[PDB]
Order: C-alpha cells, then structure tokens, then sequence
C-alpha cells in the first residue's frame, strides 16, 4: 500500500 | 493546493484533527487520496494490503490485495528480504514449532506455585504464608467459590461483551505473528473470531479496560482480597453521600481522569496465540479468571538473577532466542482451564499461550505489601526504556503521582494521628510503619532525580512541601520509638 | 507499538 503522512 | 491532495473524505486538505494522525493512504484505481481515517480501514489493516482499492473503487475492482506471506517465520511476514533470516519469536513458524515442544517445560516447585480447590482454602493457605503482607509465591485456585470474586454466569461470551460496549468500540489488539499492537473495532474482532477455520493472521486482546461502562463494571469485579488491598481502590474509592463529600472536604479528592484504569480488563483471544515474556506494568499483581477456553503461563521468579536475564534479553536486539532457553531453568509451566483462577504478585516473569480460543477478565494493581518489589521493577521498567524506545501506554500511568497521592492522602495522615498519641506504631501498623520507610526513601530519590534536571501535574514545590511534612512525622515517630 | 498490555 502506497502512503504518506504530512 | 492541487485538487489532487484533496481527501475523497471529508473532501478536505486537512483532516479536522482514533487519532488520524496526519497520514494518508491513496487508491490503487482512481488514484485518489484518503486520510487514513477517512479510508474506510482501521489501523490493524494499514500495513496489509499490497494493493489498497478505495470503497468507491471495490464494486468494480474486488477487494483490497494482502501481501502474500513469503516469511512466516519473521514478524515482516510479508518482506522477501526477510525470507533468509532467523525465525522470531513467536512469528507463526516459531508458534506452530513450539506448540510442539511446549509441554516439555517443567512444572513449577511448590515454594513458586500453590494450587488450591476453591477460595476458602486460597484463604486459608494465603493467611499461613502471612497474607498479602507476604505475598511471594503464585496462586491457582480451580473453584472461585469463596473469593468473592463477582463474575458472570458461564454461557457468557464475546457476543455479549460485544453488545454490552458497543460494536464500534475500539480497543487496541495484538497481531500476533507480527508482534505488534493496532486499533480494532470489538465488532471486526467479533467477526474474525467467529470464522474459526479461515484465520491468515491471529488476533488477541489484552486490554479492554471497562471499568468505565456502568454494566460491565458490575459483572467482572476483582476478588474482595483485591479491592481491600488496591492501592488504587484506596485512593480513588468508588464511594457515594457523605463518604463522597468528606472526601472532598479533606481535598482528599482526586480527577477520575487522573485514575490509573487498570483494575478491570477483558481479554479475549484466539487459538495459538502467543503473548512473549514480560512483567506487568508497575510490578502490580494479577488476578487473572478463565471465563471460557485454556492458558498456559510460562512463569519466572522475580530474582535477582533471573531479572538480570530478563534485563538483558529485553535490551539485547535479537529476536531468534526465547528467554526460557537462556534462563537456567527457572521457566516453569502452568496450566490454566475454564473456570479456574491465576493470583500472581509483583515481579513474576511470565508469557503466555492460548491453546484455545479464550475469554478472561483480569486486572492489575499495586499494593502496599509488595512495595519493594513493585519499586525493583519500575527500577527494571527505567533501565530498559533507557535502551529501546517505547510508548507510554504499555507502563503503570501516573505511577509516580499515584505515591505521592498515596504517602500525602494515606500514609501522612495515619503517622500523623499516631504521632498525637502514644503511640508506637510497630505494635498495631508495623506494615503501615514500614512501607512508609520504603516509599519514602523511593520518594527521596525521584526528588533529587527531578532537582538535578527538571520535572517532566504536582508542582516540584508541593512534593518538597509533601517531603518536609512526611520527613517531620517520620522523624517525630522514631523518636517515640527510641524511648520505648 | 509492542505486542503487551496495553493502558492509554
Ligand atoms: O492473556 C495473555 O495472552 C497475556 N496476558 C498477561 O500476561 C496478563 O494478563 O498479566
Ligand atoms: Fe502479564
Ligand atoms: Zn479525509
Ligand atoms: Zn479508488
């Protein structure tokens, strides 16, 4: 799964 | 801002803001992103799915793709990099291995564990060893008779916790084979417990605190023994009318969201879990009741020499050893069935196996007579946290408060009005007398501690101010008693 | 978070 947290 | 940042939420850039965090998982069809809140998955799944298709996507895509197990024996059971490692304690390989070999761990002597019928002779046995005072040694009890211990009538199941909290109640659960921690819902726990013969990953939960919801607080309660010797009990009593309003008076009051809650926990779990070695939080003690399935405890004194390995492997970065195998010995094993009821004190090392799908209400507390031992072990809990890096949750909340509390509220006060008095103290509260010493003296080192470098709720001037009173009556005392 | 009793 393709994520990201900003 | 690129429309394309925006969340298919919730159509917002920014989440209001369990905790969403500030994370975002994107589709794998249309490409648009999500708040992992807004996502429709919950934290147990993030790490799942090879290939994540979004709720608006699923109809004409199918579902989510999980990884493929690759490594079971490793906790990235899903990571060919990891395929030539060691096997993990307990990943699944490592699990299905030692359910094999598990009943070869010896039983443990009579000076470690007294099994008893029922809670009349727990009652009996525990007083000859001098009580709470003394507590050292484990206790199973196979009948609860006798233990005032209120808890609910077998037929009891997860259908009925489920319904009594609510079926969107999130409660943080372990997936085993990857030894961690994730948010699930009781209603997606539920689901997965009842399909028995398709489980690629194993759940249990540990930590459904309910001492909060006004019907289960009245169908799981500790032992009467327990709430007469809680520390926790004692400050925080549940109690109502005048009782309450004294309590105020004094300022003996204390927030409710200041409680540390661990005195009433449900855990349910399914077959072949595996939760590694450790000790409770705080060194607090445990009683533990099998509502329904089967535990074996995997159990170690708490000695000296036995803490120093315990130290060493929790610090130590390999995960291909378990203790029981570098430990000389000292595991032992203890079964534990349906009905049947587990008393451990402070300090005991233990793991524990699910050969059976299970349902137990336990809790922790603190109690003066193992003073020393809880404070040994916060002294284990501080040296280990200076290695690794953990989160606060999986410690004793508000520990050190709790004593301040506990020595301003309790202690003082009972010192005190002896001191108006005769009154020796050693010859009616000589535990009352000695555990003050202990806690004291534990106090006076957190307080240089805090002096040397900063406080972290109580100010650093009402812990002095605590100090100087507790210092005054203790030495008060000791002067009635080099007279007499 | 680690695989153990968990009180938040
Ligand atoms: O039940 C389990 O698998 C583990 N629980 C404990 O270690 C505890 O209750 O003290
Ligand atoms: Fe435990
Ligand atoms: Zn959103
Ligand atoms: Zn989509």
């Amino acid at each position: 799964a393709r994520t990201k947290q900003t | 801002p690129k429309e394309s940042d925006r969340c298919g939420g919730c159509g917002k850039f920014t989440h209001e803001d369990k905790k969403n965090d500030f994370q975002w998982i994107g589709c794998d069809s249309c490409q648009t992103w999500y708040h992992f809140l807004c996502s429709g998955l919950e934290q147990f799944e993030y790490y799942l799915y090879e290939k994540f298709f979004c709720p608006k996507c699923v109809p004409h895509t199918g579902h989510s793709i999980r990884y493929k197990v690759v490594a079971p024996h490793r906790y990235r059971w899903y990571s060919p990099n990891e395929k030539h490692l060691g096997i993990e304690v307990g990943s699944k390989t490592w699990i299905e291995d030692f359910i094999t070999r598990e009943n070869t761990v010896p039983s443990p002597t009579d000076d470690e564990v007294c099994i008893v019928e029922d809670g009349y002779e727990f009652r009996r046995e525990f007083e000859k060893l001098g009580g709470a005072d003394n507590w050292g040694k484990v206790f199973m009890v196979k009948d609860m008779d006798g233990l005032n211990m209120t808890m609910p009538k077998p037929g009891f199941d997860l259908e009925d916790v489920v319904k009594i909290m609510g079926s969107d109640y999130e409660v943080d659960t372990i997936d085993v084979y990857n030894q961690s921690t994730y948010s699930m819902k009781l209603d997606t726990f539920r689901k997965l417990f009842r399909d028995t013969k398709n489980r690629p990953l194993l759940y249990n939960f540990l930590s459904l605190e309910f001492s909060d919801n006004n019907e289960m607080k009245e169908i799981a309660k500790p032992p009467r023994f327990v709430q007469e010797i809680s520390m926790v009990n004692r400050l925080w009593p549940d109690v109502s009318g005048a009782e309450y309003i004294k309590l105020l008076q004094r300022e003996e009051y204390l927030p409710e969201d200041q409680r540390p809650k661990v005195e009433q926990f449900c855990l349910a779990g399914m077959a072949g879990s595996y939760t590694d070695f450790h000790v409770d939080f705080g060194g607090s003690s445990v009683y533990y009741h099998i509502l329904k399935g089967e535990k074996i405890f995997y159990i170690a004194a708490p000695t000296e020499q036995n803490f120093a390995a315990y130290q060493a492997h929790e610090t130590s970065p390999d995960t291909t050893t378990w203790f029981g195998d570098i430990a000389n010995g000292a595991v032992k094993r203890v079964v534990i069935k349906e009905g049947q009821t587990l008393l451990i004190p402070a300090g005991w090392i233990h793991a524990v196996l699910t050969p059976v799908d299970s349902l137990v209400f336990g809790g922790n507390f603190l109690h003066l007579g193992n003073l020393e031992m809880q404070m040994r072990v916060y002294h284990l809990e501080n040296a280990i946290r200076k290695e690794i890096r953990s989160e606060e949750k999986f410690y004793f909340p508000n520990f050190e408060l709790l004593h301040w509390m506990y020595m301003r509220n309790v202690l003082l006060e009972k010192i005190t009005e002896a001191n108006q008095e005769g009154s020796d103290m050693r010859e009616q509260e000589k535990n009352i007398w000695t555990a003050s010493q202990i806690m004291k003296a534990e106090m006076e080192r957190w307080m240089d501690r805090e002096l040397r470098l900063g406080p972290e709720i109580l100010p650093t001037d009402d812990k002095n101010k605590i100090m100087i009173s507790v210092r005054k009556q203790i030495e008060i005392q000791t002067k009635i008693q080099n007279a007499k | 978070k680690a695989a153990r009793k968990s009180a938040p």
